[PDB]
């Protein structure tokens, strides 16, 4: 019989959780940039590290980091329906315990606050954005090559391409 | 009896007229002035000088992105202010209806006199032209068709034909 | 001229120029790729 | 209604909710009314109490149906135009095979599209333009392309006289009501200035446009397009400027010569139609006759007159009504129109009227039942809408006591024969054939029924087919053979491929099949006979004409209580018809091929598409599937990845459409409520359903959606087995 | 592989379909249309089926004998997007048809007697609905379970 | 509709798993496979052998009277349309009865 904009602590915290990782996984790329240096999918087996084990298979490394990065990952679950981090970062975000204003339930626009610093992470929400729907680019243009601009006494054209397939 | 056409949307209608009409302006007066060619003579060489051309279609994105913004921007404020939901005034939202958009917010007002407008003095100038305008562009793109139809060569397509006594242009004139 | 919650009408089959059209450009698709049985993606 | 009346609205009603008996569509929601009014858009009980305009509203629907005959047919003489097949074929005929239309090649489609022609890929064509076309002589693609906007003409304009009335402030009763001339004019002038029109255009350019082309040129190598007025040298040849006769009369010699005419008789060879010219002279000895004729009159008068003894007093006015009935009015002519339509499905196959004809098959048998369903479709009809009279129309009983009030007297009677006569039939009009079967199964031929067998013996020959050619003797002069070449005496020699035409001796076998017609045409009848005339009122309900003609069934009570009616009698009437034309086909096809539809040969051996197979084998009803069904129709079956598939593709669906008919024939209705509810609840959970309240068929809707299917079902389906049949190989 | 023999790169059977068949729709022996400007067999409805060619695509595809195309669809070898890839697509594409169905509708029963609306309708495909449905993301597959249509609504 | 159209090829024709899987778990024998964890022998059944299943329930492929006949996309639509049939009929009686 309630009417509308229920949704709270809800999925305000799945966006921002994208754009948080959105953010770092655009950083895994950064990399070469400026040294050009390395490319693309790599596939790599990451870092390394420096040799004396493996050929390199050496088992499933994710398997194993994902299985720890499982309790981490409930605890947040855990912490969105009922609330306990001492920072207390995205649920609100920090300036904490407040954010009472969506706890109670029904705010239907709310902008909201965060940290015992000030400048209300509306810059760390563009910063943010912008990885999503970067990802959403980059991954979008493999499919073809890898590499963009710098210069222009001929790359900027685009003279000759391949298209689609079909 | 006679249809009721009145419609309703309407006003907008015209207000879609001219948009057609005043746009429909620019073709005339400079493809004609045309450079009355033209002294004599045109080349573009200059940029596109050999870059492997300039436009083709990347000039119709810029052309849009360009515009998209503004021809978006729009009507979406000609006006309209209210912007919600349940109950008519008709425009057709009306939203804006009897509030403004605003009581107190701001000047999103223009001018004297708790009001949009520039006020009384003129249908003058533009009323005649502008929707005289309305009749030119229609007559003058009518005139375009007339202009190039009938091909001369390159392309009959599809016969069961039937010209040739002769060519159809325009430089102008009319022979005849 | 429409602007936000709900617009103006339509007559008993309009489905007639959705029948006919929308779906029709479709065959506008199964003559673009002229044939499908699977089809490669984009 | 009252949005608002009278006097201050121009201002039209479309919205609040909408129209019709007074507890008007609820407002609250339903289904059915949706089903209703498509139904029962014009019954003329509701609308108005009192006539007044209808008459008024039925010009002009009919505007529309003459102006769509136009948009037909100007579609269809573009069409055949401008996807010509049609000058290829004309120098050609004999050889050609003949298309209007084309697909376009999109996905599967041009399967269908296969080489017909002067060289292209077409689909053939079973209705002839292209026939009815030869006439036309000049020619030429564009122009049809004429003719063609010339109907585009008649259009628009023949569809803007429907504005010009009913719309337009337009008429009143007299109008009508007085009928006094209506016929007068009508058959005086236009069906005489048409037929006389007709003649004036058919000597005048179309003889003379034929008279040398029955032999080849490419066309125009022979006609000019005008050419023909003050001009003319060119009738000298096809005869004189009559030279000196003056406007017929006698004081006129020939000693040789008598005017266009000279009466044909028998076919063209080289091109079997049927004499180009006996076809002036008989258009002109019509119209006379309506150019006399239509000259009566002004009413009562006739028909009030003589009466007899058992004869009928109400023979006398014999309705006023007669003027404003109209159900009534329409009900006689369809009887007519109807009847009168499947007498052409006759004098068609056995004299053909157009040139290329008969060697053309399948171009005229499609025909022959087209023109046979009609002759069927609206005779049923024509008994509806006399049930429709029956129950309603008049006010008031002012009607009285004649001729019917008449018939009616006995009306368990009239019927009560009819109905012995038809078990009399069936008893000697089937189970004869299922005789054969049990003793030719047993198998014993002694004693069968078989041409052969029991004993009339070797020959049909002498009735009146055998008088009718043969014909002068006769006060008749006329023509070297027949009226209809297949009459018994005369002649081997019709046609160039082919045989076209020949005797057709019947014997038994033609005897019996003629019986079965007999039967089906009687039960068909019985049923609307009974229907019609036990309309109002009946034994098993007197409080019977109540509400309806239509209602679904009175009520579970007096045993049955549940068909009566008489929508329903011309709903199991039309059930039967379905029959009585769908059998009269399988007559004349297994006829016209087994004997007949031909080859010539050196010497002239004729070769039936089936060596008359018949003979002994249509006597058994099985040899109706051995011979027919089994036999033809392995053209439909083989029909697939071809050019004519389209019918092999559509004989499944349609040979499914009708077995699904049984589903709406066979079934309740409180049924599809009972489980349109479990549905409607399913609906609800994720709320989705309720409004517009979705309801189960209107139970003599659900009759209405039987009948229907299975009839577009049962028929396409030979409409299909049929092109597939003579096309190829016939 | 699994059963129906093997794909594009060898299918006798296969083979054998593509020739005789279309290749006969040829084989008459001309008819003619020496310049002529029409009749298209001649060009493609043969090439546009016979361009098909020892290419396809290539597609995998199973060809059992006769050698029409089975369609295996396991998730394996080649096969997975022939009930999946085309799969997925009719769920979401059916679902906005009824997101939307959901939709206009559970948008009127209110006001000022709404009694038949339905048969007239503003505005047409709802329209301002319909959007709704390409912008479902994840829509009624929480929304549905959760509050809303909610078990109380059950 | 493919057909006759006379591309017979642009059939659809599902060639049906699931029974042909069922049968491999009896067999034989067509044309192998493996199918991971059976994989045609190695495991075998190890467990059961020469005992019980023998050259019984196994004719193998064996078109005279096999048993089991090899199945394909025509069987992939009967089979569905046997399935179509007790559903339909007993909604109707499920439905008559309730
Ligand atoms: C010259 C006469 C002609 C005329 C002018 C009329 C006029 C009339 N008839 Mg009528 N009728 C006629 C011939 C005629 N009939 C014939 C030949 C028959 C015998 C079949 C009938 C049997 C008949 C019945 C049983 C009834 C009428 C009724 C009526 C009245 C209702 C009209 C209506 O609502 O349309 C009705 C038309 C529709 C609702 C359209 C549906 C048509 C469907 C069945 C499609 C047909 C199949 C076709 C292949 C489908 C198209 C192709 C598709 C597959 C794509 C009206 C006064 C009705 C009445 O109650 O009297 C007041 C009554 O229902 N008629
Ligand atoms: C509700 C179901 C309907 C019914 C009554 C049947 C019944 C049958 N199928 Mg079957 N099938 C169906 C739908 C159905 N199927 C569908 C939609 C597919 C995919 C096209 C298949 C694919 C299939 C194969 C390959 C085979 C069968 C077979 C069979 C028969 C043997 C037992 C079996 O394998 O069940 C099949 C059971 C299922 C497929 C479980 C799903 C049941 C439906 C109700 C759930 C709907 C799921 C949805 C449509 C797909 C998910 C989306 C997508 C992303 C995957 C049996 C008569 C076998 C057989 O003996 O053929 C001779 C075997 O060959 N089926
Ligand atoms: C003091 C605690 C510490 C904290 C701060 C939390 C906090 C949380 N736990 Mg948790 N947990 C803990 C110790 C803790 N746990 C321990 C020691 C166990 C051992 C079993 C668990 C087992 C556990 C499970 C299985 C789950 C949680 C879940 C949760 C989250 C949802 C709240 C809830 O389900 O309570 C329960 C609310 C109650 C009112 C308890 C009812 C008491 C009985 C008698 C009834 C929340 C973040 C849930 C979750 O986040 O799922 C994704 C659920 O998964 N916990
Ligand atoms: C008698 C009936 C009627 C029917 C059933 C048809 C049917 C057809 N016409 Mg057609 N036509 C008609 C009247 C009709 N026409 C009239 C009155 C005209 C004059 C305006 C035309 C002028 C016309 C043209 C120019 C064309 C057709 C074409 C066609 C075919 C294309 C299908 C289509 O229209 O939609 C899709 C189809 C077989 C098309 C064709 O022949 O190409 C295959 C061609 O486009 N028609
Ligand atoms: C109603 C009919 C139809 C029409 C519109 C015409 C019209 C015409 N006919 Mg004509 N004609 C017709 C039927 C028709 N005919 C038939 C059925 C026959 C034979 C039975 C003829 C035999 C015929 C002859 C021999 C001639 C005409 C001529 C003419 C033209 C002028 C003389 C005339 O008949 O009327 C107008 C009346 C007067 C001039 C007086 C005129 C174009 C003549 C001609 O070529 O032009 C003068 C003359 O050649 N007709
Ligand atoms: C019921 C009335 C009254 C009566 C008693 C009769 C009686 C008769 N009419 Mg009759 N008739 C009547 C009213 C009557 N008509 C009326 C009102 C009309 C105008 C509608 C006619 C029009 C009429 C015609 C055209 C004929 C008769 C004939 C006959 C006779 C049948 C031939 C016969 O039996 O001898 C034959 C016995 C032999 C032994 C030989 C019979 C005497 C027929 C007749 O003239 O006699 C053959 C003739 O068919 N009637
Ligand atoms: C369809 C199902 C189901 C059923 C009813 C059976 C029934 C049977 N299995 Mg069996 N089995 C099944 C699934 C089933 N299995 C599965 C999924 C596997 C794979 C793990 C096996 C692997 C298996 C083995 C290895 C054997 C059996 C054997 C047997 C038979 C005797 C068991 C016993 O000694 O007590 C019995 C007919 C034994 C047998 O008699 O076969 C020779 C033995 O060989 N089964
Ligand atoms: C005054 C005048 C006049 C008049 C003119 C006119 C106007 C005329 C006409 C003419 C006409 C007026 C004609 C008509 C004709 C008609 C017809 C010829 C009919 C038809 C039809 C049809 C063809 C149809 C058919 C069909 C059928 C069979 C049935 C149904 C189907 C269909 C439709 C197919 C005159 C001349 C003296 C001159 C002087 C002045
Ligand atoms: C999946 C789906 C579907 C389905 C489809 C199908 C499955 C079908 C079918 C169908 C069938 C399975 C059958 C049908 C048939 C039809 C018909 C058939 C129609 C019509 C007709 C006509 C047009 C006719 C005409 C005629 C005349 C003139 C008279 C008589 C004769 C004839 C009949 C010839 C669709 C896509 C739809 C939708 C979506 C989903
Ligand atoms: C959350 C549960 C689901 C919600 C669905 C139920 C909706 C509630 C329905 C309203 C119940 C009856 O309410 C009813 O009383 C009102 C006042 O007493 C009346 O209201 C009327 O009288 C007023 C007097 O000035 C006028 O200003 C109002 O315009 C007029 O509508 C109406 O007759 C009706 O609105
Ligand atoms: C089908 C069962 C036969 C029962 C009926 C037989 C009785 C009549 C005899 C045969 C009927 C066919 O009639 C046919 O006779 C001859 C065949 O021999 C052919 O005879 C034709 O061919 C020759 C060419 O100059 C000449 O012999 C004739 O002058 C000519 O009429 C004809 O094409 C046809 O007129
Ligand atoms: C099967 C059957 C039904 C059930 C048949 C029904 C309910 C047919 C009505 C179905 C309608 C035509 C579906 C209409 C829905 C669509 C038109 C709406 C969406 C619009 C589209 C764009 C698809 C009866 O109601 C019935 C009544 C009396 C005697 C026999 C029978 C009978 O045999």
């Amino acid at each position: 019989l309630a009417e509308d904009p229920e949704n709270l602590r809800w999925f305000v915290q799945a966006e921002l959780v994208n754009g948080r990782w959105a953010m770092l996984g655009v950083a895994g790329m950064l990399l070469p940039e400026v040294f050009t240096s390395i490319g693309i999918i790599n596939v790599p087996k990451w870092y390394a590290a420096g040799k004396e084990e493996y050929f390199a298979s050496s088992s499933t490394l994710f398997v194993i980091e994902f299985i720890l990065s499982h309790y981490v990952e409930i605890r947040r679950w855990q912490d969105i329906k009922n609330p306990g981090s001492v920072n207390q970062d995205p649920i609100f975000k920090q300036y904490s315990l407040p954010a009472g204003e969506v706890g109670y339930p029904g705010g239907i626009f709310n902008p909201l606050n965060f940290a015992p610093t000030l400048e209300a992470k509306e810059k760390e929400i563009a910063n943010g954005r912008l990885m999503l729907a970067f990802l959403g680019f980059i991954i979008q243009h493999n499919v073809t090559g890898k590499g963009p601009f710098d210069n222009l006494l001929q790359h900027i054209s685009d003279p000759w391409h391949n298209t689609i397939v079909q | 009896s006679d249809p009721e056409s009145l419609r309703w949307n309407v006003q907008a209608e015209l207000v879609h007229s001219r948009w057609a009409m005043l746009g429909a302006a620019g073709i005339f007066i400079p493809e004609f002035l045309t450079k009355l060619g033209i002294l004599n003579t045109p080349s573009w060489y200059t940029a596109g000088e050999q870059e492997y051309f300039t436009d083709t279609t990347t000039l119709f994105i810029v052309e849009l992105v360009f515009i998209g913004w503004a021809e978006g921007r729009r009507w979406a404020d000609i006006l309209n202010p209210g912007c919600v939901n349940t109950d008519p005034i008709f425009p057709n939202n009306k939203l804006t209806g009897t509030d403004v958009g605003y009581p107190g917010g701001l000047w999103f007002d223009p001018l004297g006199w708790g009001s949009a407008s520039p006020q009384k003095l003129k249908e003058l100038r533009t009323k005649e032209i502008k929707n005289g305008r309305l009749a030119m562009l229609a007559v003058m793109g009518a005139w375009f068709q007339h202009i190039y139809t009938g091909t001369g060569p390159i392309d009959n397509l599809f016969a069961h034909l039937a010209d040739p006594g002769h060519a159809t242009i325009f430089a102008a004139f009319t022979p005849k | 001229m429409r602007d936000l919650k709900t617009y103006l009408s339509v007559a008993p089959v309009v489905s007639t120029l959705w029948f006919g059209a929308l779906a029709g450009l479709l065959i506008e698709i199964n003559r673009f790729f002229p044939d499908a049985l699977i089809f490669p993606f984009f | 209604l009252v949005d608002r009346d009278p006097i201050k609205t121009s201002f039209e009603q479309w919205a609040k909710p909408g129209h019709f008996s007074r507890t008007i569509a609820k407002g609250p929601d339903t289904t059915t009314w949706i089903w209703n009014l498509h139904a029962d858009a014009h019954d003329f009980d509701s609308h108005t109490s009192d006539l007044e305009e209808i008459s008024r509203k039925v010009f002009s629907a009919h505007f529309g149906q003459l102006s769509i005959i136009f948009l037909w047919l100007s579609g269809m003489y573009f069409h055949g135009a401008r996807f010509s097949n049609y000058e290829a074929w004309l120098n050609d005929p004999t050889h050609i095979g003949p298309s209007a239309q084309v697909v376009w090649p999109i996905v599967g489609q041009e399967i269908l599209n296969g080489d017909v022609g002067g060289g292209f890929r077409g689909i053939q064509i079973t209705s002839g333009f292209f026939q009815i076309w030869r006439a036309s002589g000049i020619t030429s693609e564009l122009q049809l392309y004429c003719t063609a906007i010339g109907a585009l003409v008649f259009a628009g304009l023949m569809l803007f006289a429907g504005w010009f009335h009913y719309h337009k402030a337009a008429p009143k009763l007299a109008w009508f009501q007085d009928v006094e001339s209506m016929l007068n004019h009508h058959l005086a002038g236009l069906l005489g200035l048409g037929s006389l029109s007709w003649a004036r255009h058919q000597v005048h350019v179309s003889l003379p446009i034929n008279q040398f082309l029955n032999a080849g040129v490419d066309p125009k190598e022979i006609p000019l397009p005008h050419e023909f007025i003050l001009n003319r040298d060119l009738l000298a040849q096809l005869y004189p400027s009559f030279a000196e006769g003056a406007t017929p009369f006698f004081t006129l010699n020939w000693s040789k010569y008598a005017d266009f005419l000279t009466f044909r008789g028998g076919l063209d060879p080289l091109t079997g139609g049927l004499w180009l010219t006996d076809i002036a002279h008989h258009h002109l000895a019509i119209a006379i006759l309506f150019l006399i004729a239509g000259h009566m009159y002004r009413i009562k008068d006739i028909l009030e007159a003589h009466k007899g003894p058992f004869t009928g007093q109400g023979h006398k006015g014999l309705y006023e009504i007669l003027t404003t009935s109209w159900h009534a009015q329409l009900s006689i002519n369809l009887a007519m129109l109807g009847s009168l339509t499947i007498v052409v499905a006759q004098h068609m196959y056995s004299m053909p009227p157009y040139p290329y004809l008969a060697t053309d098959y399948a171009t005229q048998l499609s025909l022959f039942t087209h023109h046979m369903w009609i002759g069927g479709f609206l005779i049923v009809g024509a008994a509806a809408h006399a049930a429709i009279f029956m129950v309603r129309d008049y006010d008031p009983t002012t009607r009285y006591n004649d001729l019917l009030d008449r018939v009616l007297r006995h009306r368990d009677a009239i019927i009560s024969h009819l109905n012995w006569v038809c078990i009399f039939l069936g008893f000697h009009s089937f189970g004869l054939y299922i005789h054969n079967d049990t003793m030719s199964a047993l198998g014993r031929p002694q004693d069968m029924f078989s041409d052969t067998a029991i004993q009339l013996q070797p020959v049909f020959a002498q009735w009146i087919q055998n008088t009718h050619a043969l014909a002068p003797g006769t006060t008749a002069p006329g023509a070297t053979a027949s009226t209809s070449l297949t009459w018994g005496g005369g002649d081997l020699v019709a046609v160039g491929n082919k045989v076209a035409l020949l005797p057709i001796p019947l014997g038994t076998a033609d005897f019996l099949v003629h019986h079965i017609h007999a039967f089906t045409i009687h039960v068909t009848v019985l049923i609307l006979l009974k229907g019609v005339l036990f309309a109002r009122s009946s034994r098993l309900i007197p409080d019977k004409a109540n509400l309806g003609f239509r209602f679904p069934c009175d009520g579970p009570g007096r045993g049955g209580t549940c068909q009566v009616s008489a929508w329903d009698h011309v709903f199991l009437g039309l059930f039967w018809m379905y029959n009585s034309i769908s059998v009269v086909i399988f007559h004349f096809s297994w006829k016209m091929q087994s004997d007949v539809w031909g080859t010539i040969n050196d010497q002239g051996v004729v070769t039936h598409i089936t060596a008359g197979n018949f003979a002994q084998s249509s006597i058994t009803i099985n040899g109706w599937l051995r011979d027919f069904l089994w036999a033809q129709a392995s053209q439909v079956i083989q029909s697939y990845g071809s050019s004519l598939s389209a019918y092999g593709l559509f004989f499944l669906g349609a040979h499914f459409v009708w077995a699904f008919s049984l589903m709406f024939l066979f079934s309740g209705r409180g049924y599809w409520q009972e489980l349109i509810e479990s549905i409607v609840w399913a609906h609800n959970k994720l709320k989705v359903a309720p409004a517009t309240q979705p309801r189960a068929l209107s139970i003599v809707q659900g009759r209405a959606v039987g009948v229907t299917h299975y009839l577009l079902g049962g028929i396409a389906t030979t409409w299909a087995f049929f092109l597939a049949r003579i096309i190829a190989v016939g | 592989d699994i059963a129906g023999l093997t794909p594009c790169k060898e299918s006798k059977q296969f083979a054998k379909r593509e020739k005789q068949a279309l290749k006969k729709l040829q084989a008459s022996l001309k008819l003619y249309a020496d310049d002529s400007a029409p009749a298209l067999a001649i060009k493609a409805t043969m090439e546009k089926t016979k361009k098909r060619f020892d290419n396809y695509g290539k597609y995998g595809l199973l060809c059992g004998s006769d050698g029409l195309p089975h369609l295996i669809v396991s998730g394996d070898q080649r096969h997975w997007g022939e009930f999946i890839t085309p799969g997925i697509l009719f769920l979401y594409i059916a679902g906005w048809i009824g997101w939307v169905g959901r939709s206009y509708l559970i948008a009127i029963r209110d006001e000022k007697k709404p009694t038949q609306k339905e048969i007239i309708i503003d505005v047409p495909l709802a329209s301002s609905l319909l959007f709704r449905g390409f912008s479902w993301p994840v829509a009624a597959y929480r929304e549905l379970l959760n509050g809303e249509l909610v078990d109380n609504n059950f | 509709v493919m057909l006759a159209f006379g591309t017979p090829e642009k059939q659809i024709l599902i060639e049906p798993i699931f029974a042909q899987w069922i049968q491999s778990a009896h067999g034989k024998t067509t044309y192998g496979f493996d199918i991971p964890l059976s994989s045609t022998n190695g495991p075998a059944l190890n467990a059961g052998r020469n005992i019980w299943l023998p050259g019984w329930l196994n004719a193998i492929n064996e078109n005279s009277n096999s048993l089991f006949l090899t199945i394909g996309p025509g069987d992939f639509l009967v089979h569905h349309a046997i399935a179509l049939g007790l559903h339909t009929t007993t909604l109707i009686l499920v439905k008559g009865a309730l």
